């Protein structure tokens, strides 16, 4: 625990990143989470939504 | 079949080809709501209920 202060930063700009790559994974009320899945179901009009 | 007693046939281990359906201007009503008419020749499916 002597590098406590470091070991809290290191944790926290890892952290950041995988909380950003987690919420990459949200659907945010579209149909799904990945972009080619919804490119290659729905037409344009409705894929833009 | 009656509309209470509707039938559910299995489609499995087969090619569907989707555009004849949607070319023939026979039917009607042709809506989907999943996904869209154009992109069905180019996807597979899992399970195939009709």
């Amino acid at each position: 625990s002597a590098l406590g202060k470091l070991q809290d930063v290191v944790n926290q700009n890892a952290q950041a990143l995988n909380t950003l790559v987690k919420q990459l994974s949200s659907n945010f009320g579209a149909i799904s989470s990945v972009l080619n899945d919804i490119l290659s179901r729905l037409d344009k009009v409705e894929a833009e939504v | 079949a009656s509309v209470y007693a509707w039938n559910r046939k299995r489609i499995s281990n087969c090619v569907a080809d989707y555009s004849v359906l949607y070319n023939s201007a026979s039917f009607s009503t042709f809506k989907c709501y999943g996904v869209s008419p154009t992109k069905l020749n180019d996807l597979c499916f899992t399970n195939v209920y009709a």
